[PDB]
């Protein structure tokens, strides 16, 4: 789903369809760009939405009480779809040798 | 009368009742199979098949 398409939809259409949890994407038609960071201009991130599509857990390979070997197993989502984060924003500063994004807001957690 | 060890001989010459008792025995055996499977599943540990298989 593109941001241009989300604006087209009203809340009544989107409600109860699972599209609210889905993270948008940049269209292939509108791509190949370059977000250049001009000096003398403070920049920041907004709307940083993260939809996880696969969940894996490092589970012990056996129920032995002294099991040290573990592997990543796939899981079923028990919570219904509220897991995607959205609205995350924050500054982009020259903290160190390169640019860095500092997280300072948004939904930015999901108790799944 | 009929002593305790001959009691199931009344159904010797009654084929319908013989089918009935055979059916009851079959029902009990199938019920045992199901119940044993359920209890085993309740107490089974499927985590480790190489050092804790079914036969252990
Ligand atoms: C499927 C096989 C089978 C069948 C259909 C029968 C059928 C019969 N036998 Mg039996 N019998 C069998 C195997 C079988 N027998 C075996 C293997 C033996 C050797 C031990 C005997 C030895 C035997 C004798 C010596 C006599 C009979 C008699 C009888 C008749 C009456 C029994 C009665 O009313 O008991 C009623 C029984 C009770 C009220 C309680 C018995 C409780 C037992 C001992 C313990 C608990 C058993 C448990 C709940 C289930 C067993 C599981 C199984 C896998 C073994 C009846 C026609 C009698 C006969 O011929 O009469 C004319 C008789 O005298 N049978
Ligand atoms: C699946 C096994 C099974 C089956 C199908 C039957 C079938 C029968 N039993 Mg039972 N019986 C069983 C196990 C079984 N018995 C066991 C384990 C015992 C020992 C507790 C008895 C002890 C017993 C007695 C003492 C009598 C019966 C009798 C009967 C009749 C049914 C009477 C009624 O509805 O009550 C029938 C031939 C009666 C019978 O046939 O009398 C002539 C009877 O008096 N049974
Ligand atoms: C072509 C016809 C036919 C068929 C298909 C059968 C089949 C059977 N007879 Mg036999 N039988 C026949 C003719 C037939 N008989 C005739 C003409 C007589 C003389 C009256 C007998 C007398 C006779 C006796 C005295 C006994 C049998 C028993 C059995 C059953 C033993 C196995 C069992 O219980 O499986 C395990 C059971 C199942 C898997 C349950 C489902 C079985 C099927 C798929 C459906 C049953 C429902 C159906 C509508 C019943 C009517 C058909 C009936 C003929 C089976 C078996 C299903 C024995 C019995 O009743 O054991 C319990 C038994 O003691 N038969
Ligand atoms: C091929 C396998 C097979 C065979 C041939 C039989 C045969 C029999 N079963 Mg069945 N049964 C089976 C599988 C089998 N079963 C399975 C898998 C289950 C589920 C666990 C059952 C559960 C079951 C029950 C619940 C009952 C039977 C009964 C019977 C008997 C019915 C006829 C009868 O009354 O005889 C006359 C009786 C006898 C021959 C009794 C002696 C049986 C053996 C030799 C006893 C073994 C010693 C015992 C553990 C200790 C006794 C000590 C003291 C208390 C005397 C017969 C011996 C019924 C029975 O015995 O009713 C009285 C009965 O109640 N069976
Ligand atoms: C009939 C009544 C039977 C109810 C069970 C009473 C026995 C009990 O629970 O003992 C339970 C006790 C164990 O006891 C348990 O564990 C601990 C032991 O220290 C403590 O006692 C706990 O308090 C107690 O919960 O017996 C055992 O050792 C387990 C034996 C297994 C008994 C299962 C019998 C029932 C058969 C199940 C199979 C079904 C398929 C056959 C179909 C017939
Ligand atoms: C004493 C002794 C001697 C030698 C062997 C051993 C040492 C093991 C010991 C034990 C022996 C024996 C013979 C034990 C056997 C135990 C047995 C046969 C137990 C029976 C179990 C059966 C059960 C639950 C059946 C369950 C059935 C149910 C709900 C049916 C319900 C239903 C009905 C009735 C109508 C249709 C709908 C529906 C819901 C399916």
């Amino acid at each position: 789903i593109t941001t241009e398409d989300i604006r087209g939809l009203t809340y009544s259409q989107v409600k109860g369809t699972g599209l609210a949890n889905r993270c948008p994407e940049v269209s292939e038609q509108n791509a190949g760009g370059t977000i250049k960071f001009a000096d003398d201009k403070k920049y920041k991130v907004t709307e940083l939405c993260l939809e996880p599509k696969s969940f894996q857990i490092e589970e012990e390979v056996t129920k032995r009480r002294g099991e040290t070997k573990k592997e990543f197993v796939d899981t079923k989502l028990m919570t219904r779809a509220t897991y995607s984060l959205t609205g995350i924003e924050g500054p982009i500063v020259f903290k160190d040798g390169g640019l860095t994004f500092l997280e300072k807001g948004g939904i930015d957690y999901a108790a799944t | 009368g009929l002593p305790w060890y001959r009691v199931h001989t009344v159904v010797l010459n009654d084929p319908g009742r013989l089918i009935a008792v055979h059916l009851m025995h079959t029902a009990l055996v199938a019920g045992w199979a199901g119940s044993m499977a359920l209890y085993e599943l309740a107490v089974f540990d499927p985590s480790d098949p190489v050092l804790n298989p079914m036969w252990r």
